[PDB]
């Protein structure tokens, strides 16, 4: 009769650690994703600041 | 030779970015956070003789990113919430932004309350004494700025940043 | 079975949360790509409007130093 709480429980341990194990890895992903989209934007602003120098150093050129 | 991963978080149109650009001294109005809703920017400091490179990811709430940005919540060494003083729902919020950062972040993460735009003060809302009164119940500190006159930005951060370290060197 | 009457919960709970925890994995990746699709058009978007005023203002320094020489 209480066999199937008996299993309801044993249940629960094993669901219990298994969902602590995934975290631990939604920890790493999330921390290679952050350096990975870090350098994108460093990249995409770095590449940006050189097209807008490049119209400046031409803009300079024209006025005097 | 130190690493600070640190998130600016809050309502829309507080200034969150004008803040980080100021602090990041970038000659460009130029950002993401339009048109995406991240953006992103490094700056080196000295704090007392040691070289600090500090990352400041600029988050914008929206869904479409929403996982993304947990893992900048959950990898956050210090994160400063902002409010407008010229808008209160931005300040009312700023228990809800705790909420998050209880929720989604770490558990021991230094936190900052910045009251922005103080330098107009002909449209204020929100009284200074309230907001200081918000940061000593939460037991965090707080501190009224202005992307735009310039005003306590780069305090606000070089103070995060020492709570960050002086905290590290104890372990 | 007031023990059971509720055990059954935090099962059914746990459960319905390891569920959300295996999708992170892919739910990451998803939103990066779209990420990093994004940022591609927007830089891009960015350095146009740069090259093509720059473009433009290249060629008077050519026609006035032209009106010049
Ligand atoms: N007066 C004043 N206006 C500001 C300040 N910071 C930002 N703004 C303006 O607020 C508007 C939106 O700010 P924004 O940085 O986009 O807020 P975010 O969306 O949280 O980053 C823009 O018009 C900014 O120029 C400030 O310190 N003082």
């Amino acid at each position: 009769l209480k066999e199937e709480l008996h299993r309801a429980q044993k249940e629960l341990k094993l669901k219990d650690e298994e969902c602590e194990r995934l975290s631990k890895v939604r920890e790493q992903l999330e921390q290679e994703l952050e350096e990975l989209t870090a350098s994108l934007f460093e990249e995409a602003h770095k590449m940006v600041r050189e097209a807008n120098m490049k119209q400046a150093a031409s803009e300079k050129q024209l006025k005097e | 030779d130190y690493l600070f991963k640190l998130l600016l978080i809050g309502d829309s149109g507080v200034g969150k970015t004008c803040v980080l650009f100021r602090f990041s001294e970038d000659a460009f109005n130029s950002t993401f956070i339009s048109t995406i809703g991240i953006d992103f920017k490094i700056r080196t400091i000295e704090l007392d003789g040691k070289r600090i490179k500090l990352q400041i990811w600029d988050t914008a709430g929206q869904e479409r990113f929403r996982t993304i940005t947990t893992a900048y919540y959950r990898g956050a060494m210090g994160i400063m919430l902002v409010y407008d003083i010229t808008n209160e729902k931005s300040f009312d919020n700023i228990r809800n932004w705790i909420r998050n950062i209880e929720e989604h972040a770490s558990a021991d993460v230094e936190k900052m309350i910045l009251g922005n735009k103080c330098d107009v003060n002909d449209k204020r809302q929100v009284s200074k004494e309230r907001g200081e009164k918000l940061a000593l119940d939460y037991g965090i500190k707080f501190m009224e700025t202005s992307a735009k006159a310039n005003i306590n930005v780069e305090n606000a951060f070089f103070t995060l940043a020492r709570d960050i370290k002086a905290k590290m060197d104890k372990k």
